[PDB]
């Protein structure tokens, strides 16, 4: 059984501090 | 119905961030019923109801909602927004194994992240398209090795890049997966120089998770490197962590492949032991598959050492199974 590293995600927010 | 729009997606964004995405969802898809005139709000939402529904693993809507948010971010003219959609389509369609068309989305993601000058979203781009060359290699022969080799070019162009980033989960993710194609293309020796690296950071990090797996994928390369004392070692504190853990499907899994190293050792006392253990532990979550496994698994040790009537007592209880 392989072990993977978990993907990434771009995020987006509908607020910018 | 702006204002109320705005509000329900605050919701949302805090139920997402505080781990529960069933009822994010919810007050997503209720801010998008509610609506808005800001089409980059609308942007946002879309691509946060695709994260979510992809980390609920419904891979269908995570889709949908990333390719409304990818034509969107270009309708605006966003190319930061069209690069991020562009990314999380591309895994998005990795999961669901269109492997050509996700490569063309993750390249967008490269490519759209080059032109503004955004080192950040660069590297991660890298990482995200190595991840479907190696799913590509996986999944299936001269093309197999041609997609692995393209991982691995992949992942050495990211470690570059998050090194000078210093970028040290970036690090430790393509690590990991670094190994893993190394592992696949049969470069023991490279695999194992790359979990270690991989450790290194998971403890850096004190994530107990990554740790474990970084010692499983270890074990399995000191496998197929012949060095069966090595891998048990390793096996050995996987077990340790799972417990620590509390994850008891790791445990008996860690049990497992502690038997099959033993019994290469030729040591079928430790093996039976193990197995015994993993036994044990499979009906307790009710695992049919690995009970038989199991049951095999010590009807050979007994075998093993000639004793006779208990290897035939496993036998049968497999042969049920
Ligand atoms: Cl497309």
């Amino acid at each position: 059984v392989m072990e993977m590293e978990p993907e990434t995600m771009e995020t987006k927010s509908v607020i910018d501090s | 119905g702006s204002a109320s729009c705005l509000e329900l997606a605050l919701e949302g964004e805090r139920l997402c961030k505080s781990g529960d995405c069933r009822a994010g969802v919810s007050f997503f898809e209720a801010a998008v019923q509610v609506g808005t005139e800001d089409l980059k709000t609308l942007s946002a939402i879309y691509s946060q109801l695709g994260n979510a529904y992809f980390y609920l693993h419904d891979y269908a809507k995570a889709l949908e909602y990333h390719h409304h948010d990818l034509t969107l971010a270009r309708t605006i003219g966003d190319q930061l927004g069209e690069a991020k959609a562009s990314g999380n389509l591309g895994n998005t369609l990795k999961v669901l194994g269109n492997f050509d068309e996700a490569i063309v989305c993750c390249q967008r993601h490269l490519d759209i992240s080059r032109e503004l000058n955004d080192k950040v979203g660069e590297a991660r781009a890298l990482y995200n398209l190595g991840n479907v060359y190696h799913a590509k290699g996986k999944s299936f022969p001269e093309d197999v090795r041609n997609a692995l080799q393209a991982a691995v070019d992949l992942y050495e162009e990211n470690l570059s890049l998050v090194t000078a980033l210093g970028d040290r989960a970036a690090q430790g993710r393509a690590f990991g997966n670094l190994g893993n194609t190394h592992y696949l293309l049969g470069n023991f020796r490279d695999a194992v120089i790359a979990h270690e690296q991989r450790l290194l950071i998971a403890k850096e990090f004190g994530d107990k998770a990554a740790e474990r797996r970084a010692y499983s994928n270890l074990g399995n390369a000191y496998i197929f490197l012949g060095e069966f004392e090595t891998a048990s070692e390793y096996y050995k504190k996987t077990l340790l962590l799972a417990r620590q853990l509390k994850d008891r499907a790791v445990e008996a899994q860690s049990c497992y492949s502690l038997g099959n190293t033993y019994t290469l050792l030729q040591d079928y006392e430790k093996a039976i032991d193990y197995h015994l253990k993993h036994l044990a532990i499979a009906q307790e979550l009710k695992d049919r598959i690995g009970e038989g496994r199991a049951c095999w698994s010590l009807g050979n040790a007994y075998t093993a050492l000639g004793n006779h009537d208990q290897a035939m007592h496993f036998a049968e209880k497999h042969l049920e199974i």
